């Protein structure tokens, strides 16, 4: 009824419906999986393209906010770019003020605060993208998810996007805390494999790894090797 | 004046307890009982030609008493108690919900709404069951008219066919009423059970108090 | 139809949202004020201890400044904003004119704040009605009341809040020059009146007196017990 | 239904008509009639004022913007008072900046621009006053009417207000005579034209008629209750 | 046959088919909710009278203030919402004072009404300023004062229109009081006759019996400044009725 | 019809429904409990989140240290909470810069509550949907526990629970709490007992609860989140104590 | 034509004076008279057995047209008292509907609230009209129904349900008459209350013309 | 007019006192009597066959007076006063609320709305009761039609069955009516009691005196 | 009480399996079976005159009860084929209606889109039910109408319209049986199409549990 349309209106039952509707957008998004291994965090997502015509090198689902922090998204694509840019900017502001790379937890709190701001005003629409943010700070791997609501949770492993619920179950069954990243990247490709609905190919999937060295996107050749397994 | 408040209170408590018993036990037991009746062979007969009962009316170039179709009558005797029972229980559920409806207020209406939507569905079942009762009553009158017409006019073959047809139709209607009653009992349970928290306490817990 | 916006005027020229805010005041706890010749007494009912709740935090009667005290009935939070804003003005007047605020000046200021909220949509009228008691420079006792609408009136005695109608009737009959003759008698009248509307006894009334130059004093629960006893005995 | 498309000035109707602007135009009809006519040397405004009650004074229908320009209002008085102030300030501004009486035509263009902005933007209602503006500038006597819609027209003569068709009819038939008319004749012709608007029982009286005259040698002057007596006495009786 | 749809009434800034701007009209209706106030202008002076409408004996009569002094020369009797009146009386008080400061003279009653009227007209969202009430004001003020032109009474309405009135009644019983005023008013009446006549009309319109407490009466004769009859003076005049 | 939208419309009957609707949200949230004891004040919360793949990187999910001398627990929309906690931390630091003394506990609560009232009064913003318990020691009133509501109305409570099954907890606390006799050790026990009844899980996981205690030691307040081993001992002690009473029965 | 307006105005004025009089005289008097008819023991009979009226039809037993079977006299005398009342109310209700219909104002875009008060009052007057008209139909239905049962009962002397029907039909009319006299009394009362409470808006729907804003 | 005022005031006072008496004392008392009646054995009979009454129609290879089902008639005689009593009470309560409805105004309609909602429920009951009153009459007419039909055509067995079926149905319907009548009295008590403050004073007595 | 939920859940699990089975197998199979009947020559008779059945009623002329008049055999054989078919569709629809009603979720303020997909489907199933129920009624009416017309013809041998009516009634029934089978075929098809396309929301209206905002 009336509660559904407004974003500043709590429904009888105290649910802000437009945010719930916004989360539904993320669910419709392409599957994305994040596993936090002891030595690293692997972020991977499906980049399935409608046609061979699309040039894959042009746009990347997995992006680097800073040398040690990288993010993947499930949801509305235009929105991801806005958040990524604000994130890249928020980090540079930390560097200028404190001259130290931003701790990952700090960026996720800051990006989330931006998301909450969009939620408050009637004029704007909540962002429809959820971000998985992975980083290596203080010799420790970190993985975090920020939902359109503005809430950040820390996940040892999680999957967002289509078939998220099934993905999480597969991961809970296959997750070992002591896993090394080389094993973990394999676990992730398997998790995506569950819902791919097509032959996975190097182009169809995009994967990124965070370690002491810092966030990097595995190039297509490297993934082909991992897929060969 | 609460001098007789005890009478009002007893009725209120009794309805609540009776309802719990119907919701907790009678409805589950009846669904099993009815499923057994559907399993029972009388309800399921493949060829209605078997159901057909002979008419003694003479065929033209003084009719003896022409009996009814016993098979149909026996099925009716099993079904008639059940129809009346569901109507009584439906009244009980309606009464219980109405006692649960709270003091009318401007807001926090969701809950009063849930109650109304549930009340509407129960009332819809009441109508269908009242209709089922009417269909049972009409069968005797129509069949009786059909046999008299057949007897008065032996020349008309169709009137004879109508008696057989009305019988065939009644068997099918009875089986459907039984199927519907089983369905009606279950839906009544599904609606009340799924929405029980709101039906029982529509307004919800008392809040902090802004004033 | 004509009740959804403060700005809209009903056919018949009634602004409904302002009237509805006045209904909110009625839901609030009762408060009674009596202007005695030398003491002004403000008394408010306390809803309940709740056992595990500290009572120091909940205070209906507050001092806007040394010479002015206010009691409120209505949404509690709004009162805290109005009380705070009045306190800033009392001090600001002292800064601007070097003189202590008269009871009426504070009443007019509080009223204007409320009217300002009623005037434009996009703000909700403060749902509070207040009794402001004070002694003026001449030393005449003054009692004023304000409503969500922004109308201020001076009342010799008044009750705001739930049951106000009943207490005000009691006060109309009970109030007399004879009753206000003794400062104790004045405290007794308010206690007697609140008793009419309070479900419990003295345990549920918080009462305070402001004398000609003395600061507001919230009577100790024991002092209240003594007064209720004298009243009960006389009954 | 078509209740929709009439709520705001910002909604175009399916057939190209902005209804609120039209509804605003209806406001002028609600007001008392006023007649404006011009002669080669003078411009005249005559008005039929209305009174709330016998005790109450008749309202002001003719207002002086400047020595060379004056207006007669038909419609909501409030909109008129606001527009008049804008016009007066625009005229005062020209004298301070250029030391010239503002050309009457230029002022009407400015009133049109201010008036149009409410029509296209959500928010302020379209002004619902209809204004007849009369002035003598170097080009000559000028009579202009402004609709609640910002459109403005230059007229040999015009009547705006209730029952103003009747006046326009008289003015059209006797129009040729007006150009060479003397001032007394021109006001007399006008008083007769507004008489047509009046109900048959009612008659022009010193109390309900206001005459404003501006000319090469005459600064805009509003002859009022006792000063309309010279112009009214010469008039005849109802046709 | 009833067509009661309305649907253009809600929301100022909306012109009804027929161009009627109903919200403003409804505001004019509000003054009828208010207590009746009657003003008679006579050569001797202008007299203003109002009915207090005191709800409870405990409320102090002095506080109800339906007749107030804008300045010594001009006074105002208000009927309608009390609160919006307070703003309009304030604009008037500041404008009279601003005129003394800028021009060292006393504003005529008409200019003061024009000044308050200008504020009332702003309800239309005419200006971009945030601090202007969106709703038309719900008060009608009768402003009476002795000026250069002698005793004058102007009546202002929520629309913001103002007119001089020899006698006007604003309020609940204005219709009917006005009718009676029309019969009684003669230009030659002295203020003494007017005070008696106005109070006679008020006694008829008011539900309660007239008593000094229930009425407020003021006069601004040319030599004197605004004067409010005290209870003793009021008692003498009411006794004469 | 609908007088419950926009947060600025009083309903006939004078109720602001949007605030009431907001209060409903706190009910869905995980239970948080605070008990005041003569020695110290404790906050214990139920970490509703129990998904196996979640990491305890933070000091606490629901207990936040507003200032050296005070702490808060939040129940309600998490995003709204993050905004309020940031504000509370700034409000406190501003008092210290201005008066160079720690913010008195009530004042920090009164100020946040004022931000909460404003959101209710002005038209565009939704009322904040969080209810939070503040625990702190102030020189003026010693150890204090305060509970806040979306309304902006705050109260001082010796013990209170906000969130799911709050009513059951208050009832249990009402009989169990002994005024003037509570000690942190006893209170931590009362907390485990009430939490056990309120939480649906038969056994408190000891990973399903977070308990934080504020005590003044050596003239400086210490807010410590009890580590899991410490809580596990408390759960075992309760399990045994209740079992012994059952064994006696 | 002014003369045509005058002729309607004469009718309108007469209706107003009658309505005012009916409101202050006939309506209060009727409430009292009807309450008395209810108070009278005739409509307050404790046992319906006394109302049972003789049905002289011979029953069939093993070894002609029945003699005149009259209508239940008790019911008829009550019907005779009720029938004038049903008509007085219908006529007086009609007078009121015309008064309101005449008072309805020229259709306008807004300030149509007074019209609404008139419309809601009319809706009540219409509802009362349908109920009262039905009462008149019931009297005829009783005579036809009782008559048919008497005919069937004589035609098939053996069936005794038909005999019970005659007794039941008579019993119902006694019960119905009691309710009907109660309803007429209540209806005069409700009409007086709606009209008196809302008289000002009904008499002057749009009110005094708004002071010129034009 | 003053003498008229006295007559109107008397009705106004009488209605108000009677309603409070009905709600305060008569409604609780009636709820108790009806619940007792439902428990009474005549109302609950396990075997409907016992209800069946003799048909003297001579079965074909001279009809003595056939008689009504006395058991149904005695039950009806108990039920009929109650059905009439409830309708009278509904009228009193409907009139009372109507007199309570205040002068129509443009706002503070809540309360007037509560009065309207209750009226809808009271009206619904009045409609349902009228249906009960109608049903009672139809039973006598319908059964009478069946017996005549059975007598006219002895050959048709169904008509005789119909007479038995109608009686059983009436017994079942009567049982429901008693339950519903009790429920209606109860629901009326709950709705009127819960919302009494708004019904008695729809507008409220507040006098802010802003104007 | 848990025991109660278990039995009802069993009924639900049975309903789900039966409903799924019906959609997967019975509905497609029936669409083929009913289309076969339409193609069958019996339902595609070129000349309706062939369907005419003899009415041996003596035709009157200027100088006994008619011999038994049998019903058109062709129509009865066809009706016998149609009457079982009508019943199965009504039963299979009722199974679907119950399944959807069982699946309707707990009423909640938000996420009511799924409830709507189900409600829209319920509307189609309700519409189909009324149409099919009507078909069952028509079968009964044909026998009664043909019979009454035959009776009238015998009583009044002279009127020949009565004779034509009987022949006409039979031709009408034949046309309607063809339409009814065509409708049953279509109804089976429509239910498969609406349920198949909208199955995910119909089975799981609310959707999976969302991430916690609390």
């Amino acid at each position: 009824r009336g509660y559904s349309f407004s974003l500043t209106t709590f429904s009888p039952s105290g649910k802000l419906v437009q945010i719930e509707y916004a989360l539904a957008a993320v669910a419709g998004g392409a599957p994305s999986v994040g596993i936090k291994a002891a030595n690293g965090v692997v972020l991977a997502t499906e980049k399935k393209q409608k046609s061979i015509l699309y040039d894959e090198r042009s746009v990347h689902k997995v992006e680097p906010i800073t040398k040690h922090i990288g993010l993947v998204y499930s949801g509305m694509g235009p929105d991801y770019r806005v958040l990524v840019h604000r994130a890249r900017k928020l980090a540079q502001q930390y560097y200028l003020v404190y001259q130290e790379p931003i701790p990952t937890a700090q960026l996720v709190q800051r990006v989330a605060s931006v998301m909450q701001e969009y939620t408050q005003s009637g004029g704007v629409r909540p962002f429809g993208v959820s971000l998985l943010i992975c980083g290596w700070n203080e010799g420790r791997p970190y993985l975090f998810q920020s939902d359109p609501s503005g809430a950040y949770f820390a996940w040892k492993a999680t999957a967002m996007g289509k078939n998220y619920v099934n993905g999480k179950t597969f991961l809970e069954k296959r997750y070992n805390e002591d896993l090394e990243l080389e094993d973990a990247i394999h676990t992730a490709i398997l998790t995506l494999k569950e819902s791919f609905e097509g032959q996975m190919t190097e182009d169809n999937i995009e994967v990124g790894i965070c370690n002491e060295a810092g966030f990097r996107r595995l190039t297509p050749t490297e993934v082909k090797d991992y897929l060969a397994a | 004046q609460p001098e007789a408040q005890a009478k009002v209170d007893v009725f209120r408590e009794d309805l609540c307890t009776k309802t719990e018993n119907l919701l907790g036990s009678y409805f589950p037991k009846k669904i099993s009982e009815l499923d057994a009746f559907l399993k029972e062979p009388a309800l399921n007969e493949a060829n209605l030609s078997n159901l057909k009962a002979p008419l003694d009316i003479p065929v033209p170039d003084p009719c003896g008493p022409v009996n009814c179709n016993e098979k149909i009558v026996v099925l009716l005797q099993r079904l008639k108690p059940e129809i009346k029972d569901v109507i009584e229980q439906l009244n009980l559920v309606t009464t219980w919900l109405q006692l649960q409806i709270p003091r009318i207020e401007d807001g926090n209406n969701f809950g009063v709404a849930v109650q109304e939507k549930v009340f509407e569905l129960m009332t819809s079942l009441h109508t269908k069951l009242e209709g089922f009762h009417t269909q049972i009553s009409k069968y005797f009158s129509e069949r009786g008219d059909a046999v008299t017409k057949a007897a008065k006019q032996p020349h008309v073959g169709d009137y004879r066919q109508l008696v057989h047809e009305l019988d065939e139709a009644e068997y099918r209607d009875i089986r459907l009423m039984v199927m519907e009653i089983r369905n009606a009992y279950a839906v009544l349970y599904d609606i009340i059970l799924k929405n029980f928290e709101k039906l029982k306490k529509p307004r919800g817990e008392t809040k902090g108090m802004i004033y | 139809s004509y009740d959804r916006a403060i700005t809209v005027f009903s056919p018949d020229g009634h602004l409904f949202q302002v009237e509805y805010a006045q209904e909110a005041v009625k839901k609030g706890s009762t408060a009674v004020g009596v202007r005695g010749r030398d003491i002004v007494v403000l008394g408010v009912e306390k809803k309940s201890v709740a056992k595990l709740q500290d009572e120091r935090t909940v205070r209906k009667i507050c001092a806007l400044d040394d010479n002015v005290c206010m009691a409120f009935a209505g949404l509690t939070a709004d009162a805290r904003i109005v009380i705070n804003r009045a306190r800033v003005e009392c001090q600001s007047h002292r800064l601007t004119v070097e003189d202590p605020v008269t009871v009426e000046y504070i009443t007019r200021y509080i009223a204007s704040l409320k009217q300002r909220y009623t005037q434009s949509n996009g703000r909700r009228p403060f749902g509070i009605s207040a009794l402001i008691v004070g002694f003026d420079f001449d030393g005449t006792p003054r009692l004023y009341q304000t409503d969500p609408s922004g109308t201020y009136h001076a009342w010799k005695a008044n009750a705001i809040g739930r049951g106000a109608k009943s207490v005000r009737e009691f006060l109309e009959k009970n109030y007399t020059d004879e009753a206000i003759e003794t400062d104790d008698l004045t405290i007794k009248l308010v206690i007697k009146a609140l008793l009419e509307v309070v479900q419990s006894g003295g345990k549920n009334i918080e009462l305070a007196v402001m004398r000609r130059d003395q600061s507001l004093k919230i009577l100790n629960p024991e002092e209240i017990e003594k007064y209720v006893a004298e009243i009960e005995k006389e009954k | 239904f078509r209740n929709q498309y009439d709520n705001d000035v910002t909604v175009w109707s399916p057939q190209g008509r902005i209804h609120q602007i039209e509804y605003a135009m209806e406001a002028v009809k609600q007001g008392s009639a006023t007649v404006g006519l011009k002669s080669k040397t003078h411009a005249v405004l005559v008005a039929l004022k209305r009174a709330q009650s016998e005790l109450a004074a008749h309202q002001k229908k003719i207002l002086h913007v400047d020595n060379h320009i004056g207006i007669s209002i038909a419609g909501l008085t409030a909109d008129a008072r606001l527009l008049c102030n804008f016009m007066r300030q625009e005229c005062l501004d020209s004298r301070f900046v250029f030391d010239r009486p503002l050309p009457v035509s230029r002022l009407v263009s400015l009133i049109g621009s201010k008036t149009q902005i409410p029509t296209q933007r959500y928010g302020r209602r379209p002004y619902g006053v209809g204004l007849l503006i009369a002035g003598y500038d170097d080009m000559g006597p000028h009579i202009f009417q402004t609709c609640p819609s910002a459109n403005y027209f230059d007229c040999r003569a015009m009547s705006i207000g209730a029952r103003s068709q009747s006046a326009r009819t008289y003015l059209e038939r006797h129009m040729s005579e007006f150009m060479e008319c003397n001032l007394n004749e021109l006001v007399k012709h006008g008083l007769r034209a507004l008489r047509e608007t009046l109900p048959a029982e009612q008659d022009l009286t010193t109390k309900n008629v206001s005459i404003g005259i501006v000319g090469k040698d005459l600064e805009f002057t509003i002859y009022d209750d006792d000063d309309v007596s010279p112009f009214l006495e010469g008039l005849e009786e109802r046709p | 046959m009833f067509l009661t749809r309305s649907e253009y009434d809600r929301g100022v800034n909306t012109f009804s088919p027929e161009g009627r701007l109903f919200q403003v009209e409804y505001a004019i209706e509000a003054i009828k909710l208010g207590s009746t106030a009657i003003g008679i202008q006579t050569s001797e002076g202008v007299c203003l009278a109002v009915e207090k409408r005191i709800t409870s004996p405990l409320m102090e009569p002095s506080s109800i203030e339906k007749i107030v002094e804008i300045d010594a020369h001009i006074g105002c009797a208000m009927s309608g919402l009390i609160a919006d009146a307070k703003t309009l009386i304030d604009k008037a008080r500041v404008e009279t004072q601003n005129h003394w400061f800028t021009y060292n003279e006393t504003m005529t009653v008409e200019s003061v009404t024009q000044a308050v009227s200008n504020l009332a007209l702003q309800f239309g969202e005419e200006d971009a300023d945030p601090g202007a009430m969106s709703r038309p004001f719900g008060v009608a003020l009768l402003f009476g004062g002795v000026d250069e032109k002698g005793p004058q009474l102007f009546h202002m309405d929520p629309s913001g229109t103002f007119v001089q009135c020899d006698a006007r009644a604003i309020g609940s019983a204005s219709e009917g009081a006005q009718s009676s005023l029309q019969e009684v008013y003669h230009k030659s009446m002295t203020l003494k006759e007017a005070i008696k006549s106005s109070l006679i009309i008020l006694k008829q319109v008011m539900e309660e019996k007239l008593n000094a407490t229930n009425i407020e009466l003021a006069t601004v004769q040319p030599g004197q400044n605004f004067h409010m009859f005290t209870k003793e003076e009021l008692e003498e005049v009411i006794k004469d009725i | 019809r609908r007088y419950d939208s926009r947060t600025t419309i009083f309903s006939p009957e004078g109720r602001l429904y949007q605030v009431e609707y907001a209060m409903e949200a706190i009910g869905h949230a995980g239970t948080c409990l605070g008990i005041l004891a003569n020695d110290g004040v404790l906050l214990a919360a139920e970490r509703r989140n129990i998904h196996k793949l979640l990491d305890e990187v933070f000091f606490s999910e629901k207990i936040y240290k507003l200032n050296e001398d005070m702490a808060c627990s939040v129940a309600g929309i998490t995003s709204d909470a993050n905004v309020l906690t940031n504000e509370l931390r700034l409000i406190a630091q501003r008092y210290l810069l201005q008066y160079q003394e720690p913010i008195p506990c009530e004042q920090l609560v009164t100020a946040l509550c004022d931000i909460k009232q404003a959101y209710t009064q002005f038209g565009g913003k939704r009322p904040f949907g969080v209810s939070l318990l503040y625990i702190g020691w102030d020189k003026h009133y010693g150890f204090q526990l305060y509970q806040s509501d979306p309304s902006g109305n705050y109260g001082g409570w010796k013990a209170t629970c906000i969130g799911n099954n709050s009513a059951a907890a208050v009832s249990m606390l009402k009989q169990d709490y002994k005024e003037g006799e509570m000690t942190l050790k006893s209170a931590l026990a009362l907390a485990i007992k009430v939490l056990n009844k309120t939480m649906d899980v038969s056994k408190l996981s000891a990973e399903k609860v977070e308990i934080a205690t504020l005590t003044r030691e050596n003239g400086k307040t210490v807010i410590r989140v009890l580590k899991q081993k410490e809580v596990e001992q408390l759960i075992k002690k309760h399990e045994e104590e209740e079992a012994k009473a059952e064994r006696e029965k | 034509s002014g003369e045509a307006r005058k002729q309607v105005e004469v009718f309108r004025q007469n209706l107003f004076q009658e309505a005012e009089e009916f409101l202050y005289r006939f309506l209060p008097q009727k409430i009292i008279y009807l309450n008395q008819l209810l108070q009278e023991d005739s409509l307050n009979v404790a046992d319906l057995t006394s109302l049972r009226a003789p049905l002289d039809i011979p029953i069939p037993d093993p070894p002609h047209k029945c003699g005149f079977l009259p209508g239940n006299e008790k019911v008829l005398s009550l019907l005779a008292l009720v029938k004038p009342e049903v008509w007085t109310l219908k006529e007086k209700c009609i007078l009121v509907i015309t008064w309101i219909q005449h008072l309805i104002p020229k259709i306008e875009d807004g300030n149509d609230f007074g019209v609404a008060i008139q419309e809601k009052v009319l809706e009540r007057v219409n509802a009362v009209k349908t109920k009262v008209e039905a009462f008149q139909t019931t009297i005829s239905k009783y005579f036809s129904e009782r008559g048919d049962a008497v005919a069937k009962a004589s035609k098939e002397t053996h069936v005794m349900d038909y005999r019970a029907l005659v007794h039941e039909r008579d019993e119902a009319a006694y019960g119905e008459l009691r309710a009907m006299v109660l309803d007429l009394r209540a209806f005069y009362a409700e009409l007086y209350h709606i009209i008196s409470s809302n008289l000002e808006k009904i008499v002057n729907p749009k009110g005094e013309e708004k002071p010129s804003m034009y």
